[PDB]
């Protein structure tokens, strides 16, 4: 094919060869947990495309109609146009239920992938300088994704979702001094109203997606510009990046992992029901169900409302309802999440330019704060679905409320203690290996009857035979012998027979040479880095 | 340094590649081929692994398109013919599509993991502060622009310009006051069966307009599909959504949800008209935000030990009590009447109201007792609302007393 | 390269010149506006900018005052304060202009009168890249492709193409759920809009042995009844359509009629004020191919009519009925010229002769307007004796003729 | 009237006019989904192509 002509025309018109050489040569570090952001990206793209598909069949109106659609067990029932067209998406469009469920599963995947990505960022310390901006905008992103899913599942106007909207409305009126006016502004009146579903619909399909995409764009541009962090290791410095290039390796790997994500969501979308609005019926202010609960990424808010005591102030002609402190709690924990880098810099005094990461064992205060916050959020999430838990595990409901209350103090504290001590223990295990060598597992008996375990040193030795203790380097230390390659197979062939011995000998020689030279280049780069530090 | 065309010609293609990467401060520390042996059996062994998933990518894609076109997708109810075929349409769609896309992804991952070479590449960072000449010179240019302008000298033009800037901003955003609405200005027109559209009222306020308001039970009726030579028509002309109910109806320890049913919208009893279209208005009443009322009948043993609230004595009629079904926490239905304990439980955040202690919350995040409706019976023995609530219904808000 | 010691011995002018030069720019000429020490022209220009800023303040405060305190709610023709209502939006934009345009003119005048006059020259770096960049990027891409070895294995590459295109078809096959056959019935029993296909209208009901009157439109609106429990709009005794009789229309007149089945009538001797026929009659009015125009001709013009083959007995005396939908692209042909007997389409000016079975005489229409067969019934009302003999509306590929 | 005219243009196209029409409008004109598809085209899809191209 005559690609020469295409490239020549493009280059003569844009002067693009150097700028594109710079991007195909860019390097990315290839640890596995640097793919957790990617999942959030791919599920977001799925959400976009499946979302536009749903908008071709959906009417977001609160006007009422008598149903005459496919699903016969609701024909003749008065319902909003929103609920009616969600039923038509589910039953009268070919493959519509498939795309609906794919959309909802993509939403769940988007939010949880943002969560575990943020936890990687937290536990490894990738937030600290020069990278705090990505932290602030990422906290904004997780909050807006949560709001987006809420508004999204509020659209089909079923009973459960409308109870959610009722609860939102009740919380907004309760605010002093301005809750009533805020409610009348947001909802255009009393709840339900004409323009509530139209406003949630245009918030869901246009406004919040636009902000989400713009901030994802800024986020990925900053990640591309400030090159990625990396763990310590052989050759790795603050001033470099070791990994693979965009072209060919990393781009292909990104496309393939994206295909995997798309296919997994497609599969979920077929083999498991989600939401199932046709069992719930249309929304009615006078009805309710026992398994209420919002979506999973909102259960923490629900749990916060369940564990709160009924603390109200009467002032006396004015009232502070008991849920106001739940809003205060949510505000506190949002502010503390978004401002954590500055808290850590206040109380550590660290303010250097960091491009290397920290193994979570080596920063135990942060890991313990992390696990305690994980436990506070877990108990809020289980407090949300605590009545389903009670029903399904033979626990008293009230017992679960008090479990939630007390747990939100004693769980985080026990978690802090246990996490901290386990962190120091893992540090000590690594220091054992760097002090005395790998415990091979072999026990010999000496002539005097002494059972001694055979150690493999990772460094020099004194004339007694004892290793010279190496300094810790922030990297992973091998703990067993098979990590050094002493279990590696040395036959070669298919499952049902070997290769010819000529090829096997040649291949093993070649593989040995490969390993020797890879070790040599990392050792030379290590020495060069020492020399650069003089 | 630069290169003449003759020197770039003298190079080999790998040498040009090395120069290309080093121009970006990248260096390939290590790089080695996957199959150096000439006709390796392992390379053919790897090719068959990749082609396996590509074969199934093709199989799954074709199976998806077959399933999507020719599998009977249309709705079937329980007991219909071909029910099973319908229940599996979406499942088959997803398992075939997952087969296709996951197999393509796995083919590509395997191809990377055992055909493309392996490499260590090392890129030098350029971050931190800039190179000081650029910092000094950009500061010089920006300072030059500000002092060049001469606007710092002119405090009056600066003050007025800022004032006009902020005032133009206000002029831009002021039409957002088309959303602001006084929550205390009533709804348009007269009062409705949903109230005046403020947080004080409900449909039960209509008693104050001298309207007779029955307690009405929901019949849950649906529209009926009439059919004739001019088509098929779902209609509601002789159908009552709400019907009056009588004190004999509920056994002891029963609970009924009742709504305000003004006497103008009734269509039941011997005075029933088979063409009196009232379904629309009764539906408007069932969907009032704070119209639902929980009407309980206590047992005599329970009513012997029921505690009354100040001013709400004689709201009950015999053993019949009536509370607002709207939770006093943040507004869910308080639907769960534990018949034996006589405790009304809210399934949202697990508040518990004592039906024998004027509905006072005894557990959960609720703090106020459920409002109580005064009820009685009329000259024909239908239950009616003898008055309006004496409290604001629903959750709490800043402007509420107690 | 600029060591710090050299860079320190530099003015702000030196550093600014260095900066522009480092960016391949050179300020060829830049001169101050007011070099004199006490130039009155400076005070003059300052007064000019101050004027528009002060007027911007007046305009913006006027806007907020108007948007708050000017009375803005709708007033009808008879009301007091119709003037104050009609001047609201006018005043809003008058003051919005007076704010934002005044701020704009202020900034323009400041940049014209006070900021120095500048000429700068920048060199371009366009056209082909340098040859080393082109050669090196080609080397890197050749290296990537040949070292990948994917060109050596045609089966794997072909199956990868096959699987990728079949994955794409897997992705976009849900758009086939957006497809609908245009020739399915709608699909319940046929109603006053036909079976939803292009072959049918309400008048097709005649072929099902339904009596379908020609109903004239009354334009009756809902009535508001209010009382001690609210206010509500009602259509219970209201009828959008009523039957009509051959004595109603004068000798050169045109009425728009719709198909009114006998089960929707509710007028005349059989009128019940509780029969609620409104929504079905509106359904008849809102069918796309339902509107017909019933024309009574003068006698001397009626005896000049040239009928179409097969449609000689469709009229009833001087009464002719033509489909009101244009045979071009579907507008209503609602302009009956009473003297010329042209039926005119307002969209693209097609003219049909009514004394020539609706045949076009001007414009882009090519087909004659369909004619409805009509008659009178035993009670003396006008009915449709049959359905149209042709498809109606605009043409499509599947329509014969 | 303008939507009517556009619909009538689209049905007239050979061969795929009727099928194109039933795709765009989701049925015979006027259709239950007509204004909603026009809405999301107007507020989301075309403004996004326009902003990306600008
Ligand atoms: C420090 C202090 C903090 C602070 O004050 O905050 C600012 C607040 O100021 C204004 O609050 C006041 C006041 O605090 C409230 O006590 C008052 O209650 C509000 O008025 C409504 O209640 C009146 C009655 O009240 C008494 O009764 C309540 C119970 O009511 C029921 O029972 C009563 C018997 O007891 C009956 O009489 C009553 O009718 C009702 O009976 C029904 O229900 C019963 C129960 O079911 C049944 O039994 C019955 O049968 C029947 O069915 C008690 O609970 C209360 O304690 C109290 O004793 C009614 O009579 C009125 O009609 C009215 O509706 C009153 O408001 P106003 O009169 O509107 O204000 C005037 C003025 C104020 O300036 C403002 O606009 C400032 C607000 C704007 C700024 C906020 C934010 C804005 C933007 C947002 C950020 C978002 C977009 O505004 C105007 O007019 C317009 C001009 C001024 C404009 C200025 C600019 C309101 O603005 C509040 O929203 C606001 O938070
Ligand atoms: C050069 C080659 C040209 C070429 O082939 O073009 C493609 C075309 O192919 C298909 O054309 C065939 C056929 O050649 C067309 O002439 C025909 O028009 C199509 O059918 C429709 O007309 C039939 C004929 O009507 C007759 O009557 C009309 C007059 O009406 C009166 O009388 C009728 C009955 O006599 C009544 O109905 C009507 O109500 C009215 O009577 C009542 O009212 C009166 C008042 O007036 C009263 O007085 C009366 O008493 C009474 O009450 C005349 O005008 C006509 O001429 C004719 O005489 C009707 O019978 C049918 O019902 C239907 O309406 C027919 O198709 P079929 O039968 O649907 O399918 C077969 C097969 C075809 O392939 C396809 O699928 C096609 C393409 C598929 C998709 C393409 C687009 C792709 C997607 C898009 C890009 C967008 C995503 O499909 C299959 O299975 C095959 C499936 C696999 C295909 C793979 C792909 C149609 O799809 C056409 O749309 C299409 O353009
Ligand atoms: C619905 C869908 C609708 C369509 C969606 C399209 C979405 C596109 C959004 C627009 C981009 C927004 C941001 C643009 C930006 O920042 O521009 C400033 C920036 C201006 O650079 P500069 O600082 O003035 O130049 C000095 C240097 O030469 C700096 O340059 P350099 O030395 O770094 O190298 C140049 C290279 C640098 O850019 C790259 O290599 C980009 C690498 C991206 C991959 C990583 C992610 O850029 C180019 O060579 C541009 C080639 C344009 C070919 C267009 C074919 C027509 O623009 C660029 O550098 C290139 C972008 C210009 C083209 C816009 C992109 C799309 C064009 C084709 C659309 C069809
Ligand atoms: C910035 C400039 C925006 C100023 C907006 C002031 C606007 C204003 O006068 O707000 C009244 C009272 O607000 C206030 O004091 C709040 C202002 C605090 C600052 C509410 O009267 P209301 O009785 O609800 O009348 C409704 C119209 O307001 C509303 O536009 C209209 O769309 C209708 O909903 C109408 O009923
Ligand atoms: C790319 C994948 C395209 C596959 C063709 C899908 C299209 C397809 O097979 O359509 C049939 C007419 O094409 C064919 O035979 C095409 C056969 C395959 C070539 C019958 O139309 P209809 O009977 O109106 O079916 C309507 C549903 O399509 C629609 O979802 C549903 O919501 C209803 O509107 C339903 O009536
Ligand atoms: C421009 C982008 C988007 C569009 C056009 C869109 C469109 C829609 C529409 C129209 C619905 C209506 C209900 C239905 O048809 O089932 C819906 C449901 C939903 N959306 Fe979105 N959406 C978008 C982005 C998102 C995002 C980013 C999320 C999550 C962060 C999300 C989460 C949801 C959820 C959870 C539902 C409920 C699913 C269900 O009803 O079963 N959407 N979406
Ligand atoms: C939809 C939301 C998000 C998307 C699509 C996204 C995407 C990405 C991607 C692809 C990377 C590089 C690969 C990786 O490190 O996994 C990345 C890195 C990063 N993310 Fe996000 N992310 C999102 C949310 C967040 C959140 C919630 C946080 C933290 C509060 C965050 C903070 C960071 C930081 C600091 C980095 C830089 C990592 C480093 O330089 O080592 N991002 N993000
Ligand atoms: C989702 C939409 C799709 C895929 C559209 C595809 C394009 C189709 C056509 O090209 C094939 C397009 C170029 C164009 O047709 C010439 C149409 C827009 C029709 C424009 C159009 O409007 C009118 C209009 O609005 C009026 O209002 C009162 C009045 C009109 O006359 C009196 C017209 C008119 O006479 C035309 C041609
Ligand atoms: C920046 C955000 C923007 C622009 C837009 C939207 C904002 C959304 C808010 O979150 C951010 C919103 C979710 C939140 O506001 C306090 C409220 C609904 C309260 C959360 C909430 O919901 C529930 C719910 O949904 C239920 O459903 C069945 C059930 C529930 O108990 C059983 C609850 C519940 O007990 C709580 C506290
Ligand atoms: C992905 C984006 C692609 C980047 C495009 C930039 C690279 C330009 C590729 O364009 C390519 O340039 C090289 C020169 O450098 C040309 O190569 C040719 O140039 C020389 C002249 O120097 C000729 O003697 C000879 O025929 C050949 O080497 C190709 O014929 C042209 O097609």
């Amino acid at each position: 094919m005559s690609l020469a002509t295409v490239g020549n025309n493009l280059d003569s018109r844009y002067t693009m060869a150097s700028g594109i050489r710079r991007q195909i040569n860019k390097v990315f570090p290839t640890h596995w947990s640097f793919m957790l952001g990617e999942i959030a990206l791919y599920s977001f793209i799925v959400l976009l495309l499946t979302g536009v598909y749903l908008t071709l069949f959906f009417d977001p109106s609160i006007t009422k109609v008598i149903y005459d659609g496919g699903y016969l067990p609701l024909n003749g029932v008065e319902m909003s146009r929103a609920y009616a067209t969600a039923l038509d998406i589910s039953f009268e469009v070919r493959g519509g239920l498939f795309i609906r469920q794919m959309h909802h599963w993509a939403a769940l995947l988007f939010v949880v992938s943002m969560l575990v990505h943020m936890l990687r960022i937290f536990f490894t310390g990738a937030f600290r300088r020069p990278r705090e901006a990505n932290w602030i905008i990422g906290v904004v992103l997780i909050i807006l994704g949560m709001a987006e899913g809420f508004m999204g599942y509020s659209l089909p106007d079923d009973l459960l979702s409308g109870v959610g909207l009722r609860i939102m409305s009740a919380i907004i009126v309760g605010l002093p001094i301005i809750g009533t006016w805020m409610h009348w502004l947001i909802f255009g009146g009393d709840f339900p109203s004409d323009l509530m579903l139209d406003r949630f619909y245009i918030a869901h399909v246009l406004i919040i997606p636009a902000i989400l995409l713009g901030l994802i764009a800024a986020h990925l541009a900053l990640v591309w510009y400030q090159k990625h962090t990396q763990f310590p290791g052989a050759g790795r410095t603050e001033n470099n990046v070791i990994g693979i290039r965009i072209m060919p390796l990393f781009a292909v790997k990104a496309v393939a992992f994206g295909l995997i994500v798309f296919g997994f969501l497609a599969l979920l979308a077929g083999v498991t029901t989600i939401n199932a609005i046709w069992n719930l019926g249309p929304y009615n202010p006078s009805q309710v169900s026992a398994g209420s609960q919002p979506d999973v990424y909102m259960l923490w808010t629900d749990g916060a409302a369940r564990v709160m005591p009924a603390w109200e102030l009467y002032l006396g002609n004015y009232t502070i309802p008991a849920v106001f402190w739940v809003a205060v709690m949510l505000g506190i924990l949002v502010v503390l999440l978004v401002t954590y880098p500055f808290i850590e810099r206040k109380f550590t005094g660290d303010d250097a330019h960091h491009n290397l990461l920290q193994r979570p064992r080596d920063v135990p205060v942060r890991t313990s704060l992390g696990v305690m916050a994980l436990v506070f959020y877990i108990l809020l999430t289980v407090s949300g679905g605590n009545d389903v838990y009670a029903m399904q595990f033979h626990v008293s409901l009230n017992a679960m409320t008090w479990i939630g209350r007390i747990g939100l103090i004693v769980g985080p504290a026990i978690a802090y203690f246990i996490t901290y001590r386990l962190c120091i223990g893992l540090q000590r295990s690594d220091r054992e290996v760097l002090e005395h060598g790998i415990e091979t597992g072999i026990i010999k008996q000496m002539p005097n009857g002494a059972f001694i375990e055979v150690h493999q040193p990772l460094g020099p030795v004194d004339d007694h035979g004892h290793p010279i203790p190496l300094p810790y380097a922030g990297a992973a230390v091998p703990k067993q012998m098979n990590q050094l390659g002493y279990a590696e197979v040395e036959t070669r062939g298919g499952f049902f027979g070997p290769d010819p011995e000529d090829i096997r000998a040649k291949a093993k020689e070649i593989e040995h040479a490969n390993h020797i030279e890879e070790a040599n280049t990392l050792r030379a780069l290590n020495e060069a880095n020492i020399e650069r530090d003089k | 340094k630069q290169y003449t065309t003759q020197e770039l010609n003298a190079m080999s293609n790998e040498d040009l590649a090395r120069l290309g990467t080093e121009l970006d401060d990248v260096t390939i520390a290590y790089r080695k081929e996957r199959f150096p042996i000439a006709n390796d059996p392992a390379e053919k062994r790897a090719a068959r692994a990749v082609t396996f998933w590509l074969v199934l990518g093709i199989i799954g894609g074709l199976g998806f398109l077959a399933t999507y076109i020719f599998w009977p997708w249309e709705y079937k109810a329980h007991g219909d013919e071909g029910l099973l075929a319908y229940t599996l349409y979406t499942p088959m769609l997803g398992i075939t599509s997952g087969l296709c896309i996951l197999s393509l992804g796995f083919a590509v991952v395997l191809y990377v993991k055992k055909f493309i070479p392996e490499e260590i590449a090392v890129q030098r960072r350029h971050d931190g502060p800039s190179e000081e000449v650029d910092r000094r010179t950009i500061v010089a240019l920006l300072n030059d622009s500000w002092q060049t302008s001469t606007l710092g000298r002119r405090k009056l033009i600066m003050g007025l310009a800022g004032g006009g800037a902020v005032l133009a901003g206000l002029t831009i955003i002021a039409p957002m006051g088309g959303m602001i609405k006084n929550p205390w200005n009533p709804k348009e027109g007269p009062m409705d069966v949903q109230g005046d559209g403020t947080l004080w009222t409900s449909g039960w306020t209509l008693v104050e307009n001298d309207v007779k308001v029955y307690l009405g039970r929901d019949t849950a009726a649906i529209a009926e599909s009439h059919t004739d030579a001019t088509g098929e028509h779902w209609s509601t002309t002789g159908v009552s959504r709400l019907v009056r109910m009588r004190p004999e109806d509920l056994a002891a320890a029963s609970m009924e949800t009742v709504f305000p049913l003004p006497a103008e919208m009734v269509n039941d009893g011997a005075e029933y008209d088979p063409a009196k279209d009232v379904y629309e208005h009764q539906m408007h009443s069932v969907h009032g935000p704070r119209n639902a009322v929980m009407l309980i009948r206590l047992r005599t043993a329970d009513a012997e030990k029921v505690i009354e609230r100040e001013g709400q004595e004689s709201f009950h009629y015999g053993d019949y009590y009536a509370y607002s079904k709207i939770c006093t926490h943040i507004g869910c239905p308080t639907s769960l009447y534990e018949a034996q304990t006589n405790r009304i439980l809210c399934p949202c955040h697990q508040s518990q109201f004592d039906a024998l202690h004027y509905g006072k919350p005894v557990f959960g995040p609720a703090a106020r007792a459920l409002p109580q409706l005064p009820i009685t019976v009329d000259e024909e023995g239908y239950l009616i609302a003898a008055g309006n609530f004496i409290e604001p219904l629903g959750p709490a808000f800043w402007e509420r007393k107690s």
